[PDB]
DNA sequence: AAGGGAAAATAAACAATACATAACAAAACATATAAAAACCA
DNA sequence: TGGTTTTTATATGTTTTGTTATGTATTGTTTATTTTCCCTT
C-alpha cells in the first residue's frame, strides 16, 4: 500500500452504533410502549453481571479461624435505618415521592464533606420507594447508578446511561442526541420514570461542563420523566459552572450535610456493635476459635469512653464516619494482634479493647514521621540539614544556594577541629578512610545523601544544571527540622 | 570573508557601532557639519572604561 | 542580512520588524567585522581605540 | 456586513457591452493625440517581437546555469576513490543559492537516495531523522515497484531488506538559516552509520555566505571529522561575471544596429547590480526590461528602428526630431564652414522635401560598438585567457574611450591595445534611438528612496495637491484652503521642529496656534443643512473642539505610519519620535 | 584673551519595563476501524 | 434481496506554532556634583 508516517497498531475500537435513537421508528405516533418492550430497561441483562463470580471460586478452604476480635472488625466495615441522617432522608424521600406518583421531574442537589453519609442515605432513598413502588403505590421505576470516578472518559455517562434505559450500545455523541430525544419527544404514557444518580459530579464538569447542563436541562422538560439526584462535594458547584440565570431556571432543591457531631458517631459506632458488645462467645483453648451463642464461656466488652475519645478526635477534625469504624476497627486489630501473641494461635476471662488501644489506634494516624525520620539519619545527612538551618538563621532567605551549603559543611568542619567526634572522622569523610584517595570537594555520599533528602519529601531543589548555583528549600518546616537536630548529641555541642 | 554588497559591508560596521558604543556619545564622534543656530556639540566620554565591550 | 543571521532580534515567534517595540543588534565577532573593515578600507578600530584600547 | 469590513472578498466585476474598438493595448497616443492608430499597434508589436526576442535567449542562458551546474557538483560528488573509506564526502558550496536540483546516478545495484533538508525542517535532531529516514524508505519502495520505524537502524537493515546497498546524500538548503546546534548533532548521528560497511553517506551544505562562518559554530571536533574529504566549489552566478556577461551581449544582441546606450544608463546599471551581489541576474534583467518598456511607451519614434516605416514620414514628426543637439550642432557646423543660406535653408523646415529626405540617409549606419564590444570580448577571453571581467563596464569604458586605461590592469594587452583601440563617433539623431536616464525613472520605478519620498510629501505637499485658483472661491471651503494645510501636512512641521520625546498637550497646542479661528468656524457654518453640526458652532468652546478631533486623527494617521512611538504604556501622555528627514 | 556659566557628563539609589524561557494550548497533519451507504449483481 | 466496496463518523496520535506568566536583567528617572568650552566682556 502506501507508506505511513506513523503507525497505530494497538487502536482497539468498541462495536457502538452511530445512528441516534430519533431516526428508528419515523414518527412519534409510530413509537411502540417502550415499558412492554423486550431490550428496555434491563429486562435481559441479568445474565452477564453475573457471569463473574465464578472466577473468583476455588474449592479450598481449610478451617480459618475466627477469633473474638475478628467478628468485630467484620461489623465495622463499610459495607456492613441509619440513625443521624433522618431530615436529610425525609427530604430526598419527600422530594422523590412526589415526582414518581405524579408523573413529573425534577433535581435534587445534594452535598457535604466526604464521608457523610449522603452516597449512603441516597442509595437508602431509593430503595425505601424501590419497595413502595413494588408495592404499587407509586409506579415503577428504573435506577441508574452514574460515578463520575468511574468513567475513564467523562462522556461515558451518556453512554452508560443510554444503555441502561434501552439496551444499545451507541457512542456519546449519538447517547446524548438519544436521550434528549427520548426525553423530550417520546410521550409520558409509553416511558417509564428513571432515577439516575448523578454521583461524585465533580469529576465529570473539570473539563468542559456541558455534562452538567444537559442533566439538569432535561428534568425541566414536560415529557420527560427523569429524576437527577445529584451528590457532589460543595455547594457552589452548579452556580460557578452553569451561571446565576441557568440555575435558577431549573428550579432544583439544595441540600447540604454537615459533617456529624461526636455524639453522632457514637451512635454509629455503637450501633453497630448491638449484636456483640457485652455478648458471650466460645472459645475452645487450643484453636482461638469463637462461636457466638477444652472451651471456656468468655465473653466481650468495649469501654465506653474508648469509642467517646475516638469519637471526640474524628469529629472535631472532618467529622466523617469512615475515619472513626477505622479508628475503631484499627483499636480492634491492635487487640488483637496481642491477643494472638499471648496465647499464640497462629492462622489455620474477658476480652476488652482498651482506652489504650483507640489512642495507640488513633496516635498512629495524627503524628508525623520527618521527626523520627531525620534523628535516624546518617551524620552525613544531619550534616545537611543542620548546615542548611545555619544558612537559614544567617539570611532567612529559605532557599538557600547549594554551593553555600557546601562551604558551611566545609567550614563547620574546619572551625570545629578541637573536636574529639570530628577529628576521627574528617579523615573517612574527605578520603573516604585511607590515603591513595585525594582530599576532595564534595563529602563522602554527598550525592547519596542530596537523593535521599529528595525522595523523602523534606528537600525541593530546584532544576538547574549547574551544580553548585542551584537552590534547595525545605518542605517541612524549620522548626521540625531544629527539633530534630537538637535531639542528635553530636551537632548540638557543634 | 564575505561575498557581500558594498552597502551591506557598512550596514554591519554600523551595526557594530551602534551596539557597542554607547548612544549617549554618538553626537560628539560623528558630527561634521556647520551651525548656523548657536548650540553646544557633545563632549565626548570623559574617561574611559576598563571593561572593553 | 537579518535572514544570514548577521543582525539579530529580541526572539518572539513572528516578531514584525515593522514595530517600535522590537530592537536589533549584531552577532558576527570581532574579528569578522574586522576583516570586513579593512576590505572597504575603512577604520573600525579608531572607534574603539578611543573606548578602552 | 460591509464588504469594507470583511476580510479577502471577491468581486465579479461587471464588464460593459462593447466599447466600439480593438483599442485594447495600453500604447497611448503620442504627440499629444497626433500621432496615428496604425503606429500605435505597430509600436505594440514591434516592441514584443524585440521583448521576446530578448527572452527567448535569456531563458536559454538560464537553463545553462543549472544544467552547467548540475553537471559541475556531479563531476565533483562521484568517483572520490578514498582508500581508508569510513567518512563521508562533504560539498560546500560557496554562495549557492538553494535552488538548483541534484541528479543522481541511476546505477545500479546501489541505491542513491538525494535527501534534503530545509531548516524549516529542522526544528531539533529526531525531526533531522525522522524525516531522513522517511525521504529514504518512501524513495526506496519507488525504486522497488511492511512498517519500520523512521530511525538510524533502518540504515543497518537496508541490505538485509533490499538486497542493494545504501548511498544516501544529504542536500542541507538554507543552512545558514539553520541553527548549528542541531546540524552538528546531526552530524555527529550520522557518524554512527560508519560501522555498516553498506552505506556511504554524502552531506551538501549551500553555504549562502562563507566558510569561515561555519567553521566558528561548529565545534571543533566536527570539523576534523568534515576534513578528510571536503571540496569548496564556488557556485554564484557572479562569479567570474560569466553569466551577467552573456545576458548583457543578449540584450546587445536585440538593440543591435537599432538602439543605442547612453554611459548615464549602462553605469547606472553597473552601479545597481554592485549593490544586490546575491541575485544579480534577475535585477539585470529587470532593469533591461523597464528601460526597454520605457523607451517603446514614451518615444513615437519607436517606430522607426525597422526600415518599412520610414516610408509614413509626417509633418509632426519633422518638427520634433529637428531639435535634437546634435542636428543644431551640425547646422551650426554648416554656419560655420559654408558662407551661403541656401543649402542650410535646403536643410531646414522651408524645404518640405529636404529635411525628410535627410532623415533617410541616417538610419542604415550599423553604428558598429555594437559588434566591436564582442569583437574585443571574445579576443581578449581566448588570447590572453582572461575570465575575470565585466562585459558590462567594458561596454562602459568603450562608450567614454577608455578601452585602454580599462586593458592595462591586466598587464598582458600592452602588445595588443593599439589594433583594438577604438574612438567612438557620435552619430547624428542619436538621441531618438536611445537608452539613458536624465529624468531619473528608474531610479524612481524600480529603486526609489522610499522614506525620503514619503518625508518630501509630508513636509513640502505643495509638489502633490494642485493649488488651483479659479475654483476655491465657488466651493465650501476655497477660503479656507488658501490659509490652512492639510493636517498631515501641518502636522509633520511641528513634528519636524521638535525634540525626541514630545508632549501631546504642548504638541496639540503648537498644533492649534497655527490654525485660523475665525475660517474653521466660518467653514463649520457655511453648511447649513446640518443641524447637529451648527450646534456645535454655537458653543464657545468650538474652535478648540475642532482642532482636537482634527488633531488626534493625524496623530493616529502618524502612529500606523511608524512616525511615532506612545512611550510608556500605563501614562499616555507624551510621545517618542522614530523618523528624520533625510535619514 | 579672560572668564562666566550653562550644557554636558558622572554617579548612585530606586522604580519601571522588557526579555528569555517554561508550560501549555490549539490547529494542522495523520491514521484507524466499525458503522452507514451506495452499488453491482 | 445480497454480497462487496466505498465513504463517513468517531477516535486517537504527531508536529508545528502561537500565547502567557514570571523571575531576573536592563533601562529610565531623579538629584547631587564636576568638567567643557561657547558667547559676552
Ligand atoms: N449515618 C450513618 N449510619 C451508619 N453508617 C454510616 C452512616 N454514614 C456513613 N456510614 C458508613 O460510612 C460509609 C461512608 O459512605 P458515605 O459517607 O455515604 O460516602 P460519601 O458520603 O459519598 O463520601 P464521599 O464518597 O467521599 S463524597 C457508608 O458506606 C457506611 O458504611
Ligand atoms: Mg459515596
Amino acid at each position: 500500500p502506501v507508506i505511513r508516517k506513523f503507525t497505530k497498531k494497538n487502536v482497539a475500537r468498541a462495536k457502538k452504533k452511530y445512528t441516534p435513537f430519533s431516526k428508528r421508528f419515523k414518527s412519534i405516533a409510530a413509537i411502540p410502549d417502550l415499558t412492554s418492550l423486550p431490550e428496555f430497561y434491563g429486562n435481559s441483562s441479568e445474565l452477564m453481571a453475573s457471569r463473574f463470580e465464578n472466577k473468583l471460586k476455588t474449592t479450598q478452604k481449610h478451617q480459618i479461624v475466627e477469633t473474638i476480635f475478628s467478628k468485630v472488625k467484620k461489623q465495622l466495615n463499610s459495607s456492613y435505618y441509619l440513625p443521624a441522617r433522618e431530615n436529610e432522608f425525609a427530604s430526598i424521600y419527600l422530594s422523590a415521592y412526589s415526582a414518581i406518583e405524579s408523573d413529573s421531574a425534577t433535581t435534587i442537589y445534594v452535598a457535604g464533606t466526604p464521608g457523610v453519609g449522603k452516597t449512603l442515605t441516597v442509595r437508602e432513598v431509593v430503595k425505601e420507594l424501590l419497595s413502595s413502588s413494588a408495592q404499587r403505590e407509586i409506579p415503577d421505576f428504573l435506577y441508574v447508578e452514574i460515578n463520575g470516578l468511574k468513567m475513564v472518559k467523562p462522556t461515558d455517562c451518556y453512554e452508560t446511561l443510554w444503555n441502561k434505559v434501552s439496551g444499545e450500545r451507541l457512542t456519546w455523541a449519538a447517547s446524548m442526541e438519544s436521550l434528549e430525544f427520548y426525553f423530550k419527544r417520546v410521550p409520558k404514557n409509553k416511558k417509564k420514570t428513571i432515577v439516575v444518580l448523578l454521583d461524585e459530579l465533580d469529576a465529570m464538569v473539570t473539563k468542559s461542563q456541558d455534562i452538567m447542563y444537559n442533566f439538569f436541562n432535561w428534568t425541566t422538560y414536560e415529557n420527560a420523566k427523569l429524576i437527577v439526584i445529584a451528590v457532589a462535594n460543595t455547594m457552589d458547584l452548579p452556580e460557578r459552572q452553569l451561571g446565576n440565570k441557568i440555575t435558577s431556571r431549573i428550579g432544583f432543591t439544595r441540600i447540604m450535610f454537615t459533617g456529624y457531631t461526636h455524639e453522632e458517631l457514637k451512635n454509629i459506632i455503637d450501633l453497630r456493635l448491638k449484636g456483640l458488645n457485652d455478648s458471650f462467645f466460645y472459645v475452645d483453648t487450643k484453636t482461638g476459635n469463637a462461636i457466638l451463642i477444652d472451651v471456656r464461656k468468655v465473653r466481650l466488652r468495649m469501654s465506653a469512653d474508648a469509642i467517646e475519645i475516638a469519637s471526640r478526635k474524628v469529629a472535631s477534625v472532618s467529622g466523617d464516619a469512615r475515619r472513626a469504624l477505622k479508628v475503631c476497627k484499627r483499636a480492634a486489630e491492635i487487640a488483637e494482634k496481642h491477643y494472638m501473641a499471648k496465647h499464640g494461635y497462629g492462622y489455620d476471662g474477658v476480652q476488652t479493647v482498651h482506652i489504650t488501644h483507640v489512642m495507640k489506634a488513633l496516635n498512629e494516624t495524627l503524628n508525623s514521621h520527618v521527626i523520627t525520620f531525620m534523628t535516624r539519619l546518617s551524620f552525613t545527612a544531619k550534616l545537611f540539614i543542620y548546615a542548611l538551618l545555619n544558612l537559614m538563621k544567617k539570611n532567612g532567605s529559605q532557599e538557600q544556594e547549594l554551593g553555600d551549603i557546601v562551604d558551611e559543611i566545609k567550614l563547620l568542619i574546619e572551625v570545629n577541629g578541637s573536636n574529639k567526634f570530628v577529628m576521627e572522622i574528617a579523615k573517612t569523610l574527605f578520603q573516604q578512610g585511607s590515603d591513595n584517595i585525594s582530599e576532595q570537594l564534595r563529602i563522602i555520599s554527598w550525592d547519596f545523601v542530596l537523593n535521599q533528602l529528595l525522595d523523602a519529601g523534606i528537600l525541593f531543589k530546584q532544576t538547574m544544571k549547574n551544580d553548585r548555583i542551584c537552590c534547595v528549600k525545605l518542605n517541612i518546616s524549620v522548626e521540625e527540622a531544629k527539633r530534630a537536630m537538637n535531639e542528635d548529641e553530636t551537632l548540638r555541642n557543634l | 570573508t564575505y561575498d557581500l554588497s558594498i552597502i551591506s559591508k557598512y550596514l554591519l560596521i554600523a551595526s557594530y557601532i551602534c551596539s557597542y558604543l554607547e548612544p549617549r556619545y554618538d553626537a560628539s564622534i560623528f558630527s561634521r557639519k556647520t551651525r548656523i543656530i548657536q548650540g553646544r556639540a557633545a563632549y565626548g566620554r570623559r574617561k574611559k572604561k576598563e571593561v572593553n565591550p | 542580512l537579518h535572514t544570514l543571521k548577521l543582525i539579530a532580534t529580541t526572539m518572539n515567534k513572528n516578531i514584525d520588524y515593522l514595530s517600535p517595540k522590537v530592537r536589533w543588534k549584531v552577532n558576527v565577532p570581532w574579528e569578522i567585522i574586522k576583516e570586513i573593515s579593512e576590505s572597504v578600507h575603512f577604520n573600525i578600530s579608531d572607534y574603539f581605540s578611543d573606548i578602552h584600547e | 456586513f460591509a464588504d469594507a469590513q470583511r476580510s479577502h472578498y471577491t468581486v465579479y466585476p461587471s464588464l460593459p457591452q462593447s466599447n466600439k474598438n480593438d483599442k485594447h493595448i495600453p500604447f497611448v497616443k503620442l504627440l499629444s493625440g497626433k500621432e496615428s492608430e496604425v503606429n500605435v499597434e505597430k509600436r505594440w508589436e514591434l516592441y514584443h517581437q524585440l521583448h521576446s526576442h530578448f527572452h527567448d535567449q535569456v531563458d536559454h542562458i538560464i537553463d545553462n546555469i543549472e544544467a552547467d551546474l548540475k553537471a559541475e557538483i556531479s563531476d565533483l560528488l562521484y568517483s572520490e576513490t578514498t582508500q581508508k573509506r569510513r567518512c563521508f564526502n562533504t560539498i560546500f558550496l560557496l554562495g549557492s543559492d538553494s535552488t538548483t536540483k541534484i541528479e543522481l546516478k541511476d546505477e545500479s545495484s546501489r541505491y542513491n537516495v538525494l535527501i534534503e533538508l530545509t531548516p524549516k525542517e529542522s526544528p531539533n535532531v529526531r525531526m533531522m531523522l525522522r524525516r531522513s529516514m522517511y525521504k529514504l524508505y518512501s524513495a526506496a519502495d519507488a525504486e522497488e515497484h511492511n512498517d519500520v520505524s523512521y530511525d538510524l537502524s533502518l540504515v543497518e537493515n537496508f541490505k538485509r531488506l533490499f538486497g542493494k546497498d545504501l548511498a544516501m546524500v544529504f542536500n542541507f538548503k538554507d543552512v545558514d538559516s539553520i541553527n548549528f546546534n542541531t546540524l552538528d548533532n546531526f552530524i555527529i548521528l550520522l557518524k554512527s552509520a560508519f560501522k555498516y560497511d553498506h552505506v556511504k553517506i554524502s552531506l551538501i551544505f549551500n553555504i549562502n555566505t562563507n566558510l569561515s562562518n561555519i567553521e566558528k559554530n561548529l565545534r571543533q571536533s566536527t570539523i576534523r571529522l568534515l576534513k578528510r574529504n571536503y571540496h569548496k566549489l564556488d557556485v554564484s552566478s557572479n562569479k567570474g561575471f560569466k553569466y551577467g556577461n552573456q545576458i548583457f551581449q543578449s540584450f546587445l544582441d536585440t538593440v543591435d544596429g537599432k538602439l543605442n546606450l547612453s554611459d548615464r544608463f549602462v553605469e547606472f546599471i553597473l552601479s545597481k547590480m554592485a549593490n544586490n551581489t546575491n541575485h544579480n541576474l534577475q535585477l539585470l534583467t529587470k532593469m533591461l526590461d523597464y528601460s526597454l518598456m520605457s523607451y517603446f511607451f514614451q518615444n513615437a519614434f519607436s517606430v522607426f528602428i525597422d526600415p518599412v516605416n520610414v516610408d509614413f514620414l509626417n509633418d509632426d514628426y519633422l518638427k520634433i526630431l529637428s531639435r535634437c543637439p546634435t542636428f543644431m550642432f551640425f547646422v551650426e557646423g554648416l554656419i560655420k564652414q559654408h558662407a551661403p543660406a541656401d543649402e542650410i535653408l535646403s536643410l531646414l523646415t522651408n524645404k518640405n522635401r529636404g529635411l525628410e529626405e535627410f532623415f533617410v540617409e541616417f538610419l542604415v549606419r550599423e553604428n558598429p560598438i555594437n559588434g566591436h564590444a564582442k569583437f574585443v570580448a571574445r579576443f581578449l577571453e581566448e588570447e590572453l585567457n582572461i575570465t575575470n571581467f565585466n562585459l558590462i563596464e567594458l561596454y562602459h569604458n568603450l562608450l567614454i574611450g577608455k578601452l585602454d586605461s580599462y586593458l592595462d590592469r591586466w598587464s598582458a594587452c600592452k602588445e595588443y591595445k593599439d589594433r583594438l583601440h577604438f574612438e567612438p563617433i557620435d552619430t547624428i539623431f542619436q538621441e531618438l534611438f536611445t537608452l539613458d536616464n536624465r529624468s531619473g525613472l528608474l531610479t524612481q520605478s524600480i529603486f526609489p528612496s522610499y522614506k525620503s519620498n514619503i518625508e518630501d510629501n509630508l513636509l513640502s505637499w505643495e509638489q502633490v495637491l494642485p493649488s488651483l485658483d479659479k475654483e476655491n472661491y465657488d466651493t465650501l471651503s476655497g477660503d479656507l484652503d488658501k490659509i490652512m494645510a492639510p493636517v498631515l501636512g501641518q502636522l509633520f512641521k511641528l513634528y519636524r521642529e521638535a525634540n525626541m520625546t514630545i508632549n501631546i498637550y504642548d504638541f496639540y497646542i503648537a498644533f492649534r496656534e497655527t490654525l485660523p479661528k475665525e475660517e474653521i468656524l466660518n467653514f463649520i457654518r457655511k453648511d447649513p443643512s446640518n443641524t447637529k453640526l451648527l450646534e456645535l458652532a454655537e458653543t464657545p468652546d468650538a474652535f478648540d473642539k475642532v482642532a482636537l478631533i482634527l488633531f488626534m486623527q493625524a496623530i493616529f494617521a502618524f502612529e500606523n505610519m511608524g512616525l511615532i512611538k506612545f512611550q510608556s504604556t500605563k501614562s499616555y501622555d507624551l510621545v517618542e519620535k522614530c523618523v528624520w528627514r533625510g535619514i
